[PDB]
DNA sequence: GACTATGCACG
DNA sequence: CGTGCAT
DNA sequence: AGTCATTCATG
DNA sequence: CATGAAT
C-alpha cells in the first residue's frame, strides 16, 4: 500500500533523472553536428520523408506531426518553434529549413501557426545528413522501440561553429555564436594536415564570429581568450553612418544591428530616451526598415552633439551590446567547456568515422555484387547444365544445395542464379559482365585504399569539405576590430 | 491591435482589413510603412444585419474599426473627417474569405453608406496560382512561356508586397452601388433575419449541377 | 490600375461561393454514407496510413497533421474536435474512432489537446472502408492535385441513420438522431425485397431512434411525421428511480439523461431549482456519477411529495427536453429534406454501384489471371522445349515473339512465362495449377452472375448487411412510448 | 476555482491530487472517488520557492491556490490542524520533466509548510511504465506491449484500477529523515548557487 | 493548454 | 441558449 | 490564433 | 531582462 523514501532520497533520484536528461538529451548541442535533439529529429524526419530543398513544400504541420509521432515525444509548439528558429536567417548563419509565409521578422512579431506555413529542408541541411543511409552513423531506438533513429548526423560541415547553440540546462549553459563557413572549413582543414596547431595561427583562418545580422565586433583577445578557453566577453556594435540632413541638422543612421537583438524594442528604447530626455538632441527616432533593408534614422536637432548622442545610446540602449561566449557542447556523453581546438578536432574525428564507416559500406555492397558477377560469368560457361541440374532439383532450396554441392557455387551465387528470370538464358555476352567485374575491382581498391591508409582518408576529407566551401561560402557580414 | 502608417494623410494612407493575425503579420513586413496601415481581422466578423446595434457597438473588431477610420458610425458618420483614401479589404482567395469579405461590406453599407458611396472602399485580389496567374486562364498562358494558393499564410513578405499590396503592382475591385434599390434588396435577401428568403435565393441563383 | 464592381453584384457573388460550399462541402451529410467531407477523410486518411483497430495506437497529432496536409486545408483544432466526437460514445451510437486518452465527458469538460492523446480506426469504422481498394466509388483529385480521395465511402452499414448528424449550413441546417444499427439494417433488408415498402411497415423494423444517452422516448406520431417529412417534435424524458432512505424521506435518482444534454449543467441548473425554492421538497442535489456509471441522486425532505418535485424537474429543466427532427442530407449534389425512405433507398443504390464495381474489379482480377494459368498449364508440357526456345532467343523480346508464333500463346502469356524465376522449373505440378483454375471458373461464374441479374446482386446485398447486423447488433439503449 | 472539490468535507479520510497538467487533471477527475478525492491540475512548471523572492512566491496562482486548497497559511503563521486533507499526493508524469515537477513542489512544502511533510502527509503517485508493471523486472514475468509516455495517454477508466485506488495502488510516501542532511539536499539542488550545483552534477552523475 | 468571439439554422 | 465545423 | 507564466544559467 | 526547448 504505501513505502517510505527520505525527502534526501527523493530529491535525489528525481533531480538526477532530469539533470542528466536536461544536459544530455534537450538543451546543449552535440559537439560533432552541432544539434539539440530536437534539431536532428526535425532533420532527420523531414529528410526520412523526402521533404528535402528540390521538392515542393510541405505542410508544416504534416511534418511536424510526424515528428511527435515517430521520434520527438512532446509538445507541438517547442518542435514547430524549434524547425521555425532553424528557418529564420537573422539567428541562423546558414538556415537549415526553408519554410513559406510568416515565419516572424527581427522584430520579434509571432511567427504564424503550423497551421498556415509550409517547409522543407534547405540545400545546406542536406549536407548534414549526407550519406546518413550508408551506416555512416549510430541509430538507436525511438522513444517507441518502434524505429531507429541517428544519434548524430554525418555533419558534412562544421555546423557547431557555422550557425551556434544556445543554451540553458541544469549547471550548465552554451552559448556558442555562429562563424562564416569558408573560414570554419579554412581552419578544420588546416587542422587536418597540422593537428598540433595552435590558436594564433587557427585565426589567421578563423579570425571570428560571423553573425547574419553582421555589425562589428570589437575584441581581439577576447576573442582569442574564447578560442582557448570557451569563455569570453566581446563587443558588438551596429555599423553606424551619419547623414547631413538640411538646415545644419545631422541624421544618424544604423543599418546593422547586435546579434539576438529585436530590432522594434530596440527602436522604442531609442525612442524612450528621446521622449525621456536622458540626453539632450534626439528630433525624432523614425524605423525605416522595409522588405528589402534596415535602416533606422535617429534624426538631431540643430546644434546636437552627435557623438554625445551616439555614445549614450551605444551605453545605455542595445545599439551596443556584449556578448559572451560559453562555449559548451556534448563530447562523449558528457557536457565541456571547449575552446576553437576540441571543436574542430572532434569534428575531425567524427569526419573521420563517418568516411570510414561510408566506405566500407560502399565496399560492402561493391563485394556483394562482384561476388555475384563471378559466379553469372561462371554459369555462362556451364549453362545447359546449371539449367538440367535446376530442372532435376525438387525446389528452390534443392536447387542452391545442388548448385554448390555440384559446381561450388556459394548461397549468395545460388540465390542469384536460381532467382534469376527465365529470359536471362537468352544472354551469353560475358563481355559485359567482365567490363562490371573490373569496374567494381577498381571501385573495392579506391575504398580499401581509403580504409586502410590513414593519409587518403584525410586527403578525400579535405577535398570533401573544399568542394562545401567552393559550393555554400558566402562573404563575411560582421566587421572586425582589435 | 492596430499598425498604423508612419505618417498621416487622409488622401494617400491605405487601411488594410486583413484575415486573420497571421496574414496580418505578412502584410506587417510587406507593406510600405510611410503611407498603408495594417488591421487585422480575428476570426468571422459580425452580421450586422442579422444583430443587435447593442451587441454590435459591444463587438471588439467593429469599436477598433470605426475608431482608426477615425470618422464614427452610422448617421453620425462625417466621411470629411476619415483617416485613410482608401479602405482595403484583402482576405484569402478560399470560400471563408469570401465570406468574410460579404459580412464587412455589410458593415459599410450600414453603418458607413458615405463611405462607399464615394468609392472608397476596395478589395485586394491575391494570386491563386504561383509559376503569377489570378485566372485559370492566365494560369494555362505561364505554362507556355505550379503551387496554387491555399491562402494569404502560403505567401512570403516579399510575395505578398509583389503581387497585392504594392500600388504600381497590384488590381484591385473598387465597392461602387450603382443601383440604391437592387443593392438594398441584396444585402438584405443575403444577410437578413429572415431565413426562407435566403434559402429561396439559394435555389434560384446557386447552381449545384 | 483597378477594375470597378457593383455592390449587388460583389456581394451575390461572393456569398454564392460561401453558401455553395459551405453546402455541399462542410455542414451537411452526404446521404449514403452519412459523413462531413472532413469526417470522411478522417477516416479515409487514416485508412490509407493503416492505422485501424487490429493494430497499434498513433499519436492523434500525426493523424491530424497528414490529415491537413494531403485532404482537408483548414484548421488543426477542426480537424481533431471531428476526430474527437467521432470517438465519445455519448455522441456517437457506433463510434467510428477509438481514442487512448482524456477524450472528454458527459459533463462537457475539454479533451487533452492533440499532443496527449492517440487514435485509431474503430473496428466498424473499417466497414465503411470495406472494398474502397476496388474501384467501387467515385475519387476526385485534392487541393494539392497530389493525391486522389473518396467522394464517398462504400458504407458497408447504414451509418446516416445510425450515427445521425448535424447540421448547420447556409439557408439549410440538419439535425438526424442516431438510431439502433440492427433495426436500420431490417428496415433495408425489407425495403430491398419490398421497394414500395411505406413507413408504418417500415416502422415495424424501425420504431424509432435509439440515442447512445438512453432514455425515453415519447411520441409514437411525430416519429412517423419525422420518418415521412424529415420534420417532427418528439419528447425524450429522463429515466429515473426513487429509492427509500432511512427517517422515511425518499430520493429521487436518475440513471440515464437526454441525448446532447451536458450532465454538468443539468445538475446545477436542478440544483438551482432547489437554491431558488422553485419547487418545495430538495434536500441536496449529487453527481455521484463515476468512471463505471451515471448516477444522479435528488435527495428530497421528510413529507416532501416526491410526484410533485420530480414533474417539476420534468417541465422546467432539461430532466425532459423535445428532440426535433430535421432530417437534411446531400442528395446529387444538393440538400434535402428526407425522410426514412428517402434515404434507405438511396443506400440501397450506393450499395448497389457498390457491389457492382466490385463485381466489375473482381472479375476483371480473376479473367488476367485465369489467362495466365492457362498459359502455364499448357507450358508444361512443352517445358523443355520452351527452355529451348528461350535460350535460342537474343533477347527478351525475341522470346516472347517466338512463344507467340510457335505455340501461339499471347502477348500477356508470353510475358508472364519468360519472367518465372528460374527455380519454378522446379515447382512443376500441372494438378495444383488445375485445381486454381477451376477455382477461378466458378468465380468468375458467381461474379457474373452478380453483374448480369439483379435480384442475385440485391440477395448479395440482404445477406451481407445481415453478415454486419450479427456481427456488430447491440440492444436498444432508449425506450419508446406511444 | 481551478480545483475540483471532494463531495463531503473529511480532513480525515480526504485526498488532495496535484496533477502535472489540465490535460492529465481530467483524466483524474474523471477516474476519480469523488466522495474524498479532490483534484488540483497544476498549470506549468512550478516555481522554484527557494530561488525566487518571497514576494513573487506569494503572488504566484500555483502556489496561492495550494496555500488557500489545502487551508493552513503558510510560513510561520501555519496551522497543521485548520489542514484540509490527511493526504496530499502529488501525481506527476512518469518522465523527466514529472520528475522536474516533483522536484520543485516538494521543495514548496519543506520550505513553507514543514509539518505537512513531517506528519507523513505528503505523498507521490506512481503510475505505471507498462502494459501492468512498474519495474524492467516485471514486464519479463509477464512475458511469460505498450510503453506508457505520459498519463495523458492514459484512459480514466486504467488510471483509476492502476494508481489512484487506495486498494490498488502504490504512494512512496515522503518523511523528511534527517533534517540537516536533507536541508543541505534541498538547499544544494534547488538553491540560488549554480557552482555547489554543478559539482554536485558532476560528483554523483553517471554520464559514462 | 485554457480562455476568449464570431457565422450559420433552429425550437 | 447550445449545437459543430469553420474563421 | 494571441495571451498568459514557470525552469534552467549567465552577464 | 532576454535567450530557447521544455511544462
Ligand atoms: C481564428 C482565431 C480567431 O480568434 C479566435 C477567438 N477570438 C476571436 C476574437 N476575440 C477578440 C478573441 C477570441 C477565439 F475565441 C477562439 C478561436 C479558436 O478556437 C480558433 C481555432 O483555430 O480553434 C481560432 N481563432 C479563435
Ligand atoms: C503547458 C501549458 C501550461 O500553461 C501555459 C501557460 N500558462 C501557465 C499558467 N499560467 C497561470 C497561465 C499561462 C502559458 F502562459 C504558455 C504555455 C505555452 O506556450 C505552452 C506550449 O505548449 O507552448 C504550454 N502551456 C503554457
Ligand atoms: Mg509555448
Ligand atoms: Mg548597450
Ligand atoms: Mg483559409
Ligand atoms: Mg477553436
Ligand atoms: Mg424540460
Ligand atoms: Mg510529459
Amino acid at each position: 500500500n504505501i513505502q517510505n523514501m527520505s525527502l534526501e532520497d527523493i530529491m535525489g533520484e528525481r533531480f538526477g533523472r532530469y539533470s542528466k536528461y536536461i544536459i544530455q538529451d534537450r538543451a546543449l548541442p552535440d559537439i560533432r553536428d552541432g544539434l539539440k535533439p530536437v534539431q536532428r529529429r526535425i532533420l532527420y524526419s523531414m529528410n526520412k520523408d523526402s521533404n528535402t530543398f528540390d521538392k515542393s513544400y510541405r505542410k508544416s504541420a504534416k511534418s511536424v506531426g510526424n515528428i511527435m509521432g515517430n521520434f520527438h515525444p512532446h509538445g507541438d509548439s517547442s518542435i514547430y518553434d524549434a524547425m521555425v528558429r532553424m528557418s529564420q536567417n537573422w539567428k541562423n548563419r546558414e538556415i537549415l529549413v526553408e519554410m513559406h509565409g510568416n515565419n516572424g521578422s527581427m522584430d520579434g512579431d509571432p511567427p504564424a501557426a503550423m497551421r498556415y506555413t509550409e517547409a522543407r529542408l534547405s540545400e545546406i541541411a542536406g549536407y548534414l545528413l549526407q550519406d546518413i543511409e550508408k551506416k555512416t552513423v549510430p541509430f538507436a531506438w525511438n522513444f517507441d522501440d518502434t524505429e531507429k533513429e541517428p544519434t548524430v548526423l554525418p555533419a558534412a560541415f562544421p555546423n557547431l561553429l557555422v550557425n551556434g547553440s544556445t543554451g540553458i540546462s541544469a549547471g550548465y549553459a552554451t552559448d556558442i555564436p555562429p562563424h562564416n563557413l569558408a573560414e570554419v572549413i579554412d581552419a578544420a582543414v588546416y587542422m587536418i594536415d597540422h593537428p598540433t596547431a595552435k590558436i594564433d595561427k587557427l585565426m589567421e583562418f578563423l579570425p571570428g564570429p560571423d553573425f547574419p545580422t553582421g555589425a562589428i565586433i570589437q575584441g581581439r583577445d577576447e576573442i582569442k581568450k574564447a578560442y582557448e578557453t570557451g569563455k569570453g566577453r566581446v563587443v558588438v556594435r551596429s555599423k553606424t553612418e551619419i547623414e547631413k540632413l538640411k538646415g545644419g541638422k545631422e541624421q544618424i543612421v544604423i543599418t546593422e544591428i547586435p546579434y539576438e537583438i529585436n530590432k522594434a524594442n530596440l527602436v522604442k528604447k531609442i525612442d524612450d530616451v528621446r521622449v525621456n530626455n536622458k540626453v539632450a538632441g534626439i528630433a525624432e527616432v523614425r524605423d525605416e526598415s522595409d522588405r528589402d533593408g534596415l535602416r533606422i534614422a535617429i534624426e538631431l536637432k540643430k546644434d546636437a552633439n552627435t557623438e554625445l548622442v551616439l555614445n549614450y545610446l551605444f551605453k545605455y540602449t542595445d545599439l551596443q551590446i556584449n556578448y559572451n561566449f560559453n562555449m559548451v557542447a556534448i563530447d562523449n556523453f558528457t557536457p565541456r567547456q571547449v575552446g576553437i581546438v576540441p571543436i574542430l578536432s572532434s569534428y575531425i574525428a567524427h569526419r573521420r568515422e563517418v568516411i570510414l564507416a561510408r566506405s566500407r559500406f560502399d565496399k560492402e555492397k561493391a563485394e556483394k555484387r562482384l561476388h555475384i558477377v563471378e559466379g553469372l560469368i561462371r554459369v555462362i560457361s556451364i549453362l545447359d547444365e546449371v539449367i538440367a541440374l535446376i530442372r532435376a532439383s525438387e525446389n528452390k532450396a534443392d536447387a542452391k544445395e545442388n548448385l554448390k554441392v555440384s559446381y561450388d557455387f556459394t548461397e549468395e551465387q545460388a540465390e542469384a542464379i536460381v532467382t534469376l528470370q527465365l529470359y536471362r538464358l537468352t544472354n551469353t555476352d560475358v563481355v559485359v559482365l567482365q567490363e562490371e567485374e573490373a569496374e567494381l575491382r577498381e571501385k573495392i581498391a579506391m575504398l580499401a585504399a581509403i580504409i586502410g591508409d590513414e593519409r587518403t582518408m584525410y586527403n578525400l576529407m579535405k577535398k570533401e569539405l573544399r568542394e562545401v566551401k567552393k559550393k555554400f561560402a558566402t562573404p563575411r557580414l560582421s566587421s572586425l576590430e582589435d | 491591435k492596430l499598425t498604423p502608417a508612419q505618417s498621416k494623410n487622409p488622401a494617400k494612407n491605405e487601411l488594410y482589413l486583413v484575415e486573420g493575425d497571421s496574414a496580418g503579420g505578412s502584410a506587417k513586413q510587406g507593406r510600405d510603412r510611410k503611407f498603408q496601415a495594417i488591421l487585422p481581422l480575428r476570426g468571422k466578423v459580425i452580421n450586422t444585419a442579422k444583430a443587435k446595434m447593442a451587441d454590435i457597438l459591444k463587438n471588439e473588431e467593429i469599436n477598433t474599426m470605426i475608431y482608426t477610420i477615425g470618422a464614427g458610425v452610422g448617421a453620425d458618420f462625417s466621411i470629411e473627417d476619415a483617416n485613410y483614401d482608401k479602405i482595403i479589404i484583402m482576405t484569402d482567395a478560399d470560400t471563408d474569405g469570401a465570406h468574410i469579405q460579404t459580412l464587412l461590406l455589410t458593415f459599410f453599407y450600414r453603418y458607413m453608406r458615405p463611405l462607399v458611396e464615394a468609392g472608397h472602399v476596395y478589395i485586394a485580389l491575391p494570386p491563386l496560382y504561383k509559376m503569377y496567374a489570378w485566372t485559370d486562364g492566365e494560369l494555362e498562358e505561364l505554362r507556355k512561356q505550379l503551387q496554387r494558393y491555399k491562402g494569404l499564410g502560403e505567401m512570403n513578405a516579399d510575395q505578398l508586397w509583389e503581387t497585392t499590396m504594392n500600388p504600381e503592382t497590384r488590381t484591385l475591385i473598387r465597392v461602387t452601388i450603382e443601383d440604391l434599390a437592387r443593392a438594398e434588396r441584396r444585402v438584405n435577401v443575403l444577410m437578413g433575419d429572415k431565413v426562407e428568403p435566403r434559402r429561396k435565393w439559394i435555389e434560384d441563383n446557386v447552381k449545384f449541377t
